[PDB]
């Protein structure tokens, strides 16, 4: 079986019994050019151990500075024929959550100039994990190189791997089951894809996870119906025609204002009713282009 | 004796029930669960937890609830000491009585003693009234502290509610400032004088609130969610920042690679003269794991600032943004840059500067709001600084703005430029059009001598020739020539005359 | 030899005598008649008369005229010694080249080594382009001796022609700007790229005339009618100044007495509490012969700085102004007050404060530009003084501003208060109306409230009670008793810790 | 960008092949191989390679050669920083002209700055005669800086040449 990664600029592009081998249609670099076909590349390798191969080595497969279609082929192929994590995958992800914290905090742990020897203090041995509206109260312990995650009702999971802060793809094993998870970062947390799903985690210990629920969750309104002007330019090119849809952040139109470039982009999923502008008008600020 | 423990219970339930509960209502955190929550387990050490206010006119007599309105400590995070307080907005609004000035100015003094950096945690309702003039007293003799403490020790503040009245000018006296989304405001006069005096009906928040103080007026260095999520940044800023004027920055073990190189920085920079790009990116891909711990994002985007890590040393950077404004040089960036520089400096942290600035912004609006001085700052920032220093031209630098920006002339110790620098006294068509003024007539021709200006003139090789570039450097080793140069310039020593303080245009 | 003499005649000629005629048409004097009617008859001594240019592109190695566009030298005033460099206008148009800026920094570094004021003319027109980059380099090694100079010696700069590009920046950095009535103007960019980028149309005169940088902008500390009135201000001011930062103010024998009264002060301040009075003529009544030397007079009127002086020293002075906005501070004032306080106390010049302020501004247009932190710098600049202060408390203080204005708490010396002084936390029908609100309905009650509320707290007593204010004095003995408060306050000597600077907010 | 790289091949020749195999004749070094053995494996950093004389007397102005004669950078010797300039015998005789006196300051003024040794190699032929008076300007200033240094930090010269004249 063979993967063919679709585009559906490029800042980081790092591709991977099991051989594979991938063909790369673009380096790391490169720009999404108009003139050709949408293409980024293909990867190659019994049907079950294949299906499994294939799985693993496409969540292995990182891509950023576009929006990339790898989401869409790991969903369909993770059907029998985006979610939220589920009974085996969700405590896999939360496995991994608190091992990450862990060890970022035994390195935050020596930092010059302390007072007294930090060696005195005690780690606490609770945890709670929340994903993005989930709970787990994990007790992390360890012993090795490996750290044994306990659950609650006694389900342990020892986590183990190499993978140092900065490399955008995780990957080792949990339970003994080979793992390739991607990790963003965040505020305060990490983002999170492994199957078809993904995931905002954060960890608390017991008393600040008591204390985060008392604040409330901040909501987020709209934009107006105009699509305003912030840059006293001059326009150059509208690129959307009178009666199509946008999803948010698309370009839609281009201006020059000091000789350098400058692209405009809507912000609510509406169709555009009628321009407000033309093409090499000049406009000040808060000028009407569009009008939702 | 349970009397003792008896009174402590009482103590700590600041001024009754059901005022907490109308501040969890709000969605506002009390003061002894935000100081739990800054801390470290088990380090808070409270100081004065019984102190009264001592007026007797107005009826004031009558109530007399301990602690007075302010929870004062010390702590540790991390393991390093800090000292702390925590305006108590349900015990008469937060208000500042005699003694409680006493509390603060005590916390102040020790601290600046022990040199150690102090957290202010804002929550308060201005003047108490009814302690007339003695009010005021208290009030002054808490801004001298501050000023005495400016650049010896860092200090933060977080305004986490309102803060209104004269006490609004105690955190501006401050290093940093961060303010809470959506449930804090910040103003001198409140609605009501406004309106009584200009006739013009304005809410608390659209004078005063997050978004203004922090796109418009300067004064906020960031937001947040909410308290959980500041006080938490707040930890984790404290993290990068010298304990005082002495010591260096604190340096933890890194997980990265010094000699690493970058290929994708190849192309970074468009072959098309007026195709912007993303110093951010830049950046980020410079530092030690991609964090970045940015300062005013919001504000004057023309310039990008912060704190990063290198080989585990926490280094400031300062980084012109082509991607609004062209990153012309204006007022609102000057000042910005201006300010983070003078901390950077004081406080011995080296400085990285990216420049890529075609000039200085035109318009009568600029020139009307003082565009000189303004622009000044920056300057003399730059120039006055004592450590070390580096710079990268990665695409232009025309005219005088080339010198503002941490130029060998003024005492960068290391001026690299990648490939694609121009340098030049003014763009080849507005120079070929002075020169050759007397055939401004002809078209050809002055086309001409533009391609010859062009090709000889606006590229990195002339400034070389000069010796005002110390090396020109491919653009993907970047990194490791930074990590390398920083090494060598950790002992840079060098003297200077004696005055009382310098004279900065203000 | 007579052929030197011949030679030094032709470098006496600049540009040539047509030139001369066209300069002396416009009405302004030659670079060298400005210098020898500034110094001391006979005094000048002249540096470098023969440098040349070594530019060889674009045809410019054909035309070398010896000077360079600059004359620079030494000599005194009044007996006192004093650097100086003028731009002459009829070579080159005064630009600046390398072997220009050599001269200027030369004389720049001499200056600073022998510790003595420089005084810098300008009348320039730009950067020469046909130098390219190095014409940059030039510029930038001034700015840095500029900065490296700012607290150890004063710099006076005098703006008399036009001053376009990148130069402005040369006298940002000094202590004083001065300007021409009709003739002068300074801008970063000029209008022709103004109309070209915005499409606005404006003259030079309009964009960065005299009028614009002494009303609006902040930039100018004065203007003057013609070349010769300029000139001899500047003479008559240099008198005032201290030489460096490590000797005194100089001193000269006082025609005045020290004993003296002053009967007219007593019916001074109205009875009516809203008819204004005017503090100039208070001002100009202590001074040693109402000899008084303001700065900025045409620039945010609500507030009065400037030098007297008492007993034969020099000591500055800072006073509201009830004549306009009714003695309110705001931005722009704080800023004047900040930065002149600045200049004294880095020269150890002593301080006298008169005092009537009843709050700040209020209205959007203040918040949105900035207000906090422009009112925190004046605060600032008081608190961090360390030489004497004496204040004078007129009429009424009121709530946060009666600190910022040398409250004894922020550490004032000695202060005094006329027997009107209202010393309140607000004034009398907004503290009652805040106080008892759950009565506000009535309208005799409440006069009733107010009547006894002003009667008992609206007085200099209560503040006094508290041991505020060392004494109540009289007005018609207020000049007797400066005169000696000043006499023992010679010998301030105190220490702060160590800092590299302090972190003044911007 | 592929012209940097040969521009940079183009600077690293000096005064041509022939001029090096000559100076190998004589059983001396050329200025870069004894930067290179000096130094630990992989360190040496060089400053203002393409520098260029500024003179136009005497025709000079038709034989411009990239790095005037003197190479100077710094690096480590057994982890710790030293600075170094090694003046070029093959350029223009390994003479003082005002550009290559700026290199020599540039490089002095930064080791005493930051408190470093300072090794000086020697292979030169004295004063650029067509340079006049400016070629004197340039020996003064290197003089001084000498004279700061001395006691402050340790300064060590090595002599491998010719080394007439002032
Ligand atoms: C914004 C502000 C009004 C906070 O009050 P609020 O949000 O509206 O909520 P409340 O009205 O319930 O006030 C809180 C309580 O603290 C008291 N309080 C608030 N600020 C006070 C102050 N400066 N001095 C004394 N008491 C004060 C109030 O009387 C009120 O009484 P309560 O405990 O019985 O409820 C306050 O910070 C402020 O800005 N006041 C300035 C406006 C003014 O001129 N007078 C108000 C003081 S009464
Ligand atoms: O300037 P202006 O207002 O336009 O007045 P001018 O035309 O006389 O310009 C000043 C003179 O110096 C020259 N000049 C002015 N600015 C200059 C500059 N930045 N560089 C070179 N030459 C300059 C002009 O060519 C002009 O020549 P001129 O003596 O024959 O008159
Ligand atoms: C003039 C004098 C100082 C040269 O002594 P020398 O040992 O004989 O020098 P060389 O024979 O090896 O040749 C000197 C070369 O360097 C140049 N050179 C050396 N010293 C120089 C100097 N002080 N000034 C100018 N050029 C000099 C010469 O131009 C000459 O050119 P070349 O390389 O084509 O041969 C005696
Ligand atoms: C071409 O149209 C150039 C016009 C403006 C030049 C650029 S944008 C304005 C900046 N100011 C300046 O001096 N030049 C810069
Ligand atoms: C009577 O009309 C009261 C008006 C407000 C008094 C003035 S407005 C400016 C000062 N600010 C303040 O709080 N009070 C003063």
């Amino acid at each position: 079986v063979e993967s063919r990664v679709y585009a559906e600029r490029l800042t980081t592009y790092q591709p991977p019994g099991a051989i594979v081998r991938n063909d790369t249609g673009v380096e790391e670099g490169g720009e999404i050019a108009i003139h050709y076909d949408p293409m980024i590349a293909k990867l190659v390798t019994t049907r079950l151990e294949a299906i499994e191969a294939q799985a693993t080595a496409l969540d292995a497969f990182a891509i950023e500075g576009i929006r990339h279609n790898i989401p869409f082929l790991a969903t369909l192929m993770a059907h029998p024929r985006a979610p939220e994590p589920e009974g085996p995958v969700a405590h896999r992800l939360a496995a991994v959550a608190a091992a990450i914290d862990h060890k970022l905090n035994i390195r935050k742990r020596g930092i010059s100039g302390q007072m007294r020897d930090p060696s005195l203090l005690t780690f606490q041995r609770e945890r709670v994990v929340v994903l993005s509206g989930q709970r787990f109260n994990v007790t992390v312990d360890p012993d090795g190189d490996d750290l044994l995650v306990t659950f609650d009702d006694g389900t342990t999971a020892p986590v183990r791997s190499a993978w140092r802060p900065g490399a955008p793809v995780w990957s080792g094993t949990v339970g003994d089951q080979s793992v390739a998870i991607q990790v963003r970062p965040l505020l305060n947390g990490v983002f999170l894809q492994h199957a078809g799903a993904a995931a905002e985690a954060r960890v608390f210990t017991r008393r600040e996870a008591e204390l985060a629920d008392l604040m409330p969750v901040k909501e987020n309104a709209g934009s107006g119906k105009q699509l305003l002007c912030p840059m006293p330019g001059l326009v150059k090119q509208i690129m959307v025609s009178e009666g199509q849809e946008v999803k948010n952040g698309e370009p839609l139109a281009i201006v020059e204002a000091m000789k350098m470039e400058n692209v405009l982009r809507a912000e609510r999923d509406g169709t555009i009713s009628k321009i407000a502008a033309k093409e090499g008008d000049s406009l000040a600020v808060d000028a009407v282009i569009l009008e939702f | 004796l349970e009397k003792l423990e008896e009174r402590r219970a009482q103590a700590r339930l600041g001024g009754g029930e059901k005022r907490l509960e109308a501040q969890h209502k709000r969605g506002k955190l009390t003061a002894r669960e935000r100081i739990e929550l800054l801390l470290d387990h088990g380090s808070f050490e409270e100081f004065d937890m019984f102190v009264q206010h001592r007026s007797t006119d107005f009826g004031m007599e009558k109530q007399k609830i301990p602690g007075d309105g302010v929870v004062t400590g010390w702590g540790t995070v991390n393991g390093r000491t800090v000292f702390l307080f925590s305006k108590d907005f349900t015990v008469f609004g937060g208000s500042l009585s005699e003694a409680h000035a006493a509390k603060i100015v005590k916390v102040q003094d020790m601290a600046l003693k022990m040199r150690a950096p102090i957290i202010g945690i804002f929550d308060a309702g201005g003047a108490r009234i009814q302690e007339g003039v003695a009010a005021l007293g208290g009030y002054g003799e808490v801004f001298r502290r501050n000023v005495a403490a400016s650049g010896v020790i860092p200090q933060i503040s977080v305004i986490m509610g309102p803060c209104a009245g004269g006490d609004v000018y105690s955190p501006a006296m401050t290093d940093f400032i961060f303010m809470v989304r959506d449930t804090s405001y910040m103003f001198v006069t409140g609605p009501d004088v406004v309106k009584t005096v200009t006739n013009e009906v304005v809410t608390a928040e659209e004078l005063g609130g997050a978004k203004v103080h922090t796109s418009k007026s300067s004064i906020a260095d960031g937001s947040f969610e909410n308290d959980v999520e500041a006080i938490l940044q707040i930890r984790r800023l404290l993290d990068f920042l010298p304990a005082n004027n002495i010591e260096g920055v604190p340096e933890i073990e890194s997980f990265d690679d010094v000699n690493r190189l970058d290929k994708s920085l190849d192309t970074l920079i468009p072959d098309n003269p007026n195709k912007p790009y993303d110093m951010g990116e830049l950046i980020r891909r410079v530092v030690d794991e991609g964090d970045f711990f940015e300062i005013q994002a919001a504000y004057a985007r023309n310039i990008i600032t912060g704190f990063g890590r290198v080989e585990g040393r926490t280094v400031g950077f300062v980084a012109n943004q082509p991607l609004v404004l062209a990153g012309v040089l204006d007022s609102d960036a000057s000042r910005k840059a201006a300010r983070f520089v003078r901390f950077c400096n004081a406080f011995s942290i080296p400085i990285v500067t990216f420049v890529d600035v075609p000039g200085f912004l035109p318009g009568t609006a600029q020139e009307y709001g003082g565009l000189i001085k303004h622009g000044a700052k920056l300057l003399f920032a730059y120039s006055q600084a004592t450590v070390p220093l580096v710079t990268i031209i990665t695409r232009k630098a025309f005219g005088g703005a080339y010198d503002v920006m941490a130029s060998k002339h003024v005492g960068a110790d290391l001026n690299y430029a990648w490939p694609t620098a121009q340098i030049a006294v003014m763009g080849a068509k507005g120079a070929v059009e002075i020169i050759f003024r007397a055939e401004i007539g002809d078209a050809d021709k002055i086309a001409e001598r533009t391609k010859e200006y062009e090709d000889r003139f606006l590229s990195p090789f002339v400034a070389a020739e000069r010796g005002y570039i110390d090396e020109v450097i491919m653009p993907h080793s970047t990194r490791k020539r930074i990590a390398r140069a920083l090494g060598m310039l950790r002992t840079k020593e060098m003297e200077q005359p004696w005055k009382k303080h310098d004279n900065i245009p203000l």
